DNA sequence: CGGATCGAGGGCCCGATATC
DNA sequence: CGGGCCCTCGATCCG
């Protein structure tokens, strides 16, 4: 009932990993930070996926395949099994950088042998290897053809993590943009990179190259779980247009606010047990006198202005509105312009896909998607997940991409939900109208603080601060503190790790560019507090 | 400051609106 | 802010009980039903509003200063179920008879004394009267045309009321030979011509307003920090908010009075109330148990400080339509806290609209709360022909999802329809075309909820059934496109369906 | 200065489910 | 045996 997966993290711990470039944390500390981030999510989220850890270039050989002189300086620190706190504690402080250097492809072979032996009996749905190296070490091209063949036959996916990104000044880890020294790369690193590129292309085609990340960017993304992320649970319905016309669909939640999975159980400070604490509800009169009111004598009531009318839950269930329970019923069609994004309601976005293994419904839905797209129109629909759920009215707009095709449902508001207030006009506020110098100062501010650059010459604007790619800092901050308390109970909570601040702040180039226009607008725009 | 109810009718500062809609069809 | 005061003044002269248009209710019946409709609408839109019902031209006089022929049926007070029940005793022809029996009709009155009593009714209110309004329901276009003194004194007192701050609105009803404003009511009313039929305004008054509308509430007043030194103050307003079913109140079986609930936490071993210092929070993962104090659980929660932090300016094209997380907010400046905020806000709005770019910020609503990236989309002011602000000027705070909030998608094989099927779906869309309004649909659960409470309050056995607007007009749709529907169904679905 | 609102708890249905 | 929904309380700020 759950997506399982065998993950083997292959970390370079060689002396050169300890070799650090000024200002920048050593690739050893960078890889350690990324690995800890991954294991932390798998540990605290309690995923039933098994994780193994192989280190290459450590002093000595835990002989995982070292039948002779082969695969030296490779230690299998953790065999494929569910991750625990002992593993996190080992990563945090026990694992130290080694002095030797190993062949990253040899380490990849050790990882592959772990997957080949510990996955027996279709226990795992997905197989994945994550290599963490700097490529500064020399290597042999001897079994690359076999490595690729064994990876395909075993259906194992790869992911590479280097200190530099595929593409100077100060450098801040997790920041956007300058997150790797432009100069400093060795010809040995270039050669290793060319081999990495070829291997990724041989496994996942042209788009395989997108799976080669830098430690910095890896920290401000969820790409490390990409291959082991469990697919979202979809549910079926019928899009009913009128009478006689219908379409078998299956919709899932496209966007949904990810919240804390674990709940805080209240325990006693001394015993640390739930059993000792109990909450009892007491009834007392609303009136100045709080004599105890009998729990059984309490009757349900509702207010009708001044009057308070007693309406029991029994009569409520009978007299209440009974929903027809029909889901995704189409009410009508209107132009795209009539539905404004400001009226979107709810806490979810639904992606209405065509029922799986159904060709007639797939074409029936595709026809509507393309008809709405070509006419530049949308569909006003009635939706309810069950007869018990309150009915909703929302927008269903087309969404065609090169790979997939679907309709996107977003709940719209009811007359009662809408709120009409009157705000003072500013267009013609004689008192607040800004001068030409003030407007050209804001003009310089917006131009200097722009978060988008257009790649090539006229190509599409490349966004420099994609927030939708940055993970919610709540989770990795919580995992940091939870682990610190589990390992260091005597010590108080640690401060927010700097890379979290670096990933949340805009690229250094934007902050530096804004310096001058911000200083001009400070003097041009007078600010004083009201007291 | 500025405080004109305008066409708010019974609830001042709150625009009053027609309650109907949803079945008005243009004849293409 | 304020509680609004509304006084319904009804004429009780002989002319009011004769209906003009045959087979039509008397102007009095129209008034009584209109008043009742307003009372019910008010028990939904705003319960704190104070209403009053005053009659004039009646033989029996009941009023503060004992002015002849003025019967104050209802003093200024909140709307109630029994007040509507009292008005229902005059609704209809039989109710008209009940009115003539309880109190007289067609008696000589004096509009000067009538407006004085109404003003004296506002005098006796203690709470903030935000709006003072009198709605005069009458069908006599020239009442004291015969008496010159009563007419001039009434004109003088009407001026005194407007100088007080009282609004005077006329609800002119059907009069033989038309209703003339120029003769009377033209100068008294607070600001057409001949209006022989009942004031059109009656259709709106008569129409029930089942809406839970609330006085403007700034949700929060935060600091918009452009930079460490440049900080303006802005107000965050929720212009759209899902209206939900009011929570029930726990009463008593006999007295039917509200009961206050106190949810107390105490020990099992000891039995006495436990202090919050003696409590700790725990989370157990497998075998390990992590212990954190309530303060520590909030300290990890702190993250960014409360306020808006300007990140930069992202072009609107980059903001995708499918990236909605939670309902958008409205950002407007708050000159009350920081003076000069509105000027910079106006300059920012103007230049953002010019450049078609949104202001990216790091939103932290309260202390010890993790931040969220929001995009302030420049919203321009829009005024209709009536000079009504259809879209206020400011920024729409659009919540952007984090990597966690974007859910992975189930990879499906792309199967594209033939141009014949899409052009044909185009024909269905073209035929089912309609005009969308934001206020087109009403919540059927709420509409039924308040219709049920109204009917139970009026002791009406029959509950008032709201027609569900959210259901599609199936039969109308089948009438508009029957054959086309069978044709496409034939084109895409084969007869051996699953 | 009580409401209005929103995080984070709690309680009822419904497809897989070892079960006769 | 989980998943979605919805409501009820509890804590935070504004009117």
């Amino acid at each position: 009932s759950g997506n399982k997966a065998a993950v083997v993290l292959c970390m370079d711990v060689g002396f050169t990993m300890s070799n650090s470039i000024p200002g920048i944390e050593s690739p050893f500390e960078q890889a350690k930070k990324v690995i800890t981030m991954f294991v932390q999510r798998q540990v605290f989220a309690e995923n039933k996926d098994e994780i193994a850890l192989v280190l290459f270039g450590t002093d000595g050989t835990d002989n995982p395949l070292s039948g002779g002189d082969q695969y030296q300086n490779i230690t299998v620190h953790r065999h494929l099994m569910l991750p625990d706190f002992d593993l996190l504690e080992d990563i945090e402080s026990k694992i130290q950088p080694g002095s030797q250097q190993a062949d990253f492809l040899d380490a990849l072979i050790v990882s592959m042998d772990v997957i080949q032996h510990e996955t027996i009996g279709k226990k795992f749905e997905k197989r994945h290897i994550e290599i963490f190296t700097d490529l500064s070490s020399r290597f042999s091209k001897s079994q690359l053809d076999i490595i690729i063949h064994s990876l395909k036959k075993c259906d194992i996916s790869l992911q590479f993590f280097l200190p530099f990104s595929l593409g100077d000044g100060p450098f801040r880890l997790g920041g956007h943009g300058p997150s790797f020294p432009l100069k400093g790369i060795t010809e040995q690193q270039k050669e290793g990179l060319e081999i990495v590129k070829m291997v990724m292309i041989s496994l996942e085609g042209e788009d395989g190259l997108d799976e080669i990340y830098s430690f910095s960017e890896s920290l401000r993304k969820l790409c490390v779980f990409k291959k082991i992320e469990r697919h979202s649970i979809h549910w079926p319905c019928r899009l009913t247009i009128g009478s006689n016309l219908s379409i078998r669909i299956a919709a899932y939640k496209s966007i949904l606010q990810e919240r804390v999975k674990k709940t805080w159980t209240v325990v006693d400070a001394k015993t640390l047990k739930k059993e000792d604490i109990q909450k009892e509800t007491v009834y007392c009169l609303n009136d100045d006198d709080e004599t105890e009111v009998l729990k059984e004598d309490i009757i349900q009531g509702f207010r009708y202005g001044s009057d308070i009318v007693p309406f029991s839950k029994v009569d409520e269930e009978q007299m209440k509105y009974k929903s027809e329970g029909k889901c995704f019923s189409v009410l009508g069609f209107c132009k795209s312009s009539q539905v404004q994004r400001r009226f979107f309601m709810g806490n979810q976005v639904l992606k209405v896909f065509a029922a799986r293994d159904d060709e007639a419904a797939a074409v029936a839905l595709s026809s509507l998607i393309h008809a709405l797209d070509d006419l530049d129109m949308v569909a006003i629909v009635r939706y309810a997940y069950d007869k018990r759920a309150n009915p909703q009215v929302g927008v269903a707009f087309p969404h065609i991409k090169h790979n997939y095709e679907c309709l996107v449902y977003v709940q719209l508001p009811f007359m009662e939900d809408l709120r009409q207030y009157m705000f003072s006009s500013l267009k013609n506020s004689k008192k607040y109208a800004p001068t030409e110098a003030q407007l050209n100062a804001v003009d310089a501010l917006i131009d200097s603080m722009s978060l988008a650059k257009k790649d090539e010459k006229t190509d599409t604007l490349e966004d420099l601060f994609p927030t939708t790619k940055i993970p919610n800092p709540r989770f990795q901050r919580l995992f940091q503190c939870l682990l610190h308390r589990a390992l260091h109970p005597r010590e108080p909570l640690p401060p927010i790790q700097q890379h979290i601040w670096n990933m949340l702040n805009p690229p250094a180039e934007v902050t530096t560019k804004s310096q001058i226009p911000l200083s001009k607008i400070k003097t041009l725009f007078p600010l004083i507090e009201a007291k | 400051r500025r405080r004109c109810p305008g066409e708010s009718l019974i609830n001042p500062g709150f625009k009053s609106k027609k309650p109907a809609g949803g079945v008005d069809f243009d004849e293409t | 802010s304020g509680r609004d005061s509304l006084i319904f003044l009804v004429d009780a002269s002989k002319a009011m009980f004769e209906s003009q248009s045959e087979d039509e209710l008397t102007p009095f019946d129209m008034s009584i039903q209109c008043i009742q409709s307003v009372y019910i609408s008010k028990i939904i839109s705003s319960d704190r509003d104070l209403l009053a019902v005053v009659f004039y031209g009646t033989e029996k006089d009941k009023n503060s200063v004992n002015f002849k022929n003025i019967y104050v049926l209802q003093e200024l007070d909140n709307p109630g179920a029994k007040r509507i029940l009292e008005l229902d005793q005059f609704k209809g022809q039989q109710g008209q008879k009940r009115f003539q029996d309880m109190m007289g009709h067609g008696s000589d009155y004096s509009l000067s004394e009538v407006l004085w009593v109404c003003a004296n009714l506002f005098s006796d209110v203690q709470f903030k009267m935000s709006h003072k309004r009198i709605m005069l329901f009458t069908n006599e276009d020239n009442p004291h045309g015969n008496d010159s003194a009563k007419a001039s004194r009434a004109r003088t007192k009407a001026g005194d009321l407007r100088d007080t701050g009282i609004f005077l609105d006329l609800m002119h009803l059907k009069k033989p030979g038309g209703f003339d404003i120029s003769l009377f009511y033209r100068d008294i009313i607070s600001i057409l011509r001949v209006h022989f039929e009942e004031s059109s305004k009656l259709e709106d008054l008569l129409r029930k307003v089942r809406a839970k509308e609330t006085r403007k509430r700034a949700l929060s007043r935060l600091k918009l920090k452009l930079n460490k030194d440049i900080v303006i103050s802005v107000g965050i307003y929720n212009l759209v908010q899902k209206a939900l079913k009011p929570p029930p109140i726990k009463l008593y079986r006999e007295t039917n009075e509200p009961v206050k609930t106190k949810t107390r936490t105490f020990n099992t071993s000891t039995g006495g109330l436990l202090l919050p210092s003696d409590t700790k929070r725990s989370q157990i993962y497998g075998s390990r148990q992590i212990i954190l104090e309530k303060e520590e659980t909030e300290e990890l929660k702190r993250f960014d400080d409360p306020g808006l932090m300007l990140m930069g300016f992202k072009p609107l094209v980059l903001l995708k339509k499918h990236h909605y997380l939670r309902p958008s907010l409205f950002v407007y400046p708050e000159e009350s806290l920081v003076i000069g905020s509105s000027t910079l806000f106006s300059a920012l709005l103007i230049k953002c609209l010019e450049k078609e770019v949104a202001a990216l910020c790091r939103y932290t609503p309260r202390r010890n709360i993790p931040p969220y990236f929001v995009a302030l989309v420049p919203q321009e002011e829009e005024l209709d022909d009536q000079k009504i602000q259809v879209t206020p000027p400011g920024f729409q705070l659009v919540f952007l999802p984090f990597a966690d909030d974007k859910r992975k998608m189930p990879f499906t094989e792309k199967i594209m329809a033939t141009p014949e099927q899409v052009g044909k779906m185009k024909a269905i869309v073209e035929k089912l075309r309609f005009t969308y309004r934001s206020d087109s649909f009403e919540n059927p659960v709420l509409q039924q909820h308040f219709r049920n409470l109204e009917a139970l309050a009026l002791d009406l056995m029959e509950p008032e059934q709201a027609v569900d607007l959210t259901l599609p007009k199936v039969e109308a749709m089948n009438k508009r496109l029957g054959s086309l529907v069978d044709e496409f169904k034939e084109l895409v679905y084969p007869p051996d369906y699953n």
